């Protein structure tokens, strides 16, 4: 996985340290990348998780 | 004697509370601030707590 | 099948030796890849399989 600045993710555990911004998928070799199977798939789950974290009853 | 009561109408509280001078302690617990850890849950419990049945990519 | 590092699965027998991680699908012919016939559609069965395997009362 490639970040926005071009950093290659050697270990995914670094995702726990902070939120990482990835590069845009493209076909040209200058910025060649491809969206993963989980990319743009659980946005509703992310919103629900954020709502749960900000609840005032749990 | 050891009894646990899962009451939901809270009717029995007055039935198990006498004067404090009789040395009859009670363990009336308020689950609003019972501090249940969320790291004691298993697969199904966690996925029910966070994920909902609306998503089809569970 | 293609590995994460670009190696191709010459023989499926290696699947029995150890677990392997595969790269994501891409459209360009340089690193072309695609999802399998059954990709990412049944893994809760794997979850209950692992739960059964790790049980110590059986």
């Amino acid at each position: 996985p490639k970040l926005s600045n071009g950093e290659l993710v050697e270990n995914r555990q670094i995702y726990f340290n902070e939120k990482l911004e990835f590069t845009s998928s493209n076909t040209s070799k200058a910025t060649k990348a491809s969206n993963g199977p989980f990319n743009g798939e659980f946005n509703r789950f992310l919103s629900r998780f954020e709502t749960k974290l900000t609840d005032k009853r749990l | 004697s050891h009894i646990i009561i899962f009451d939901i109408h809270s009717e029995y509280k007055s039935a198990f509370e006498i004067d404090k001078n009789e040395d009859f302690n009670l363990n009336y617990l308020d689950v609003e601030k019972l501090k249940l850890p969320y790291w004691l849950m298993n697969s199904e419990e966690l996925e029910t707590l966070f994920i909902e049945s609306n998503e089809q990519n569970s």
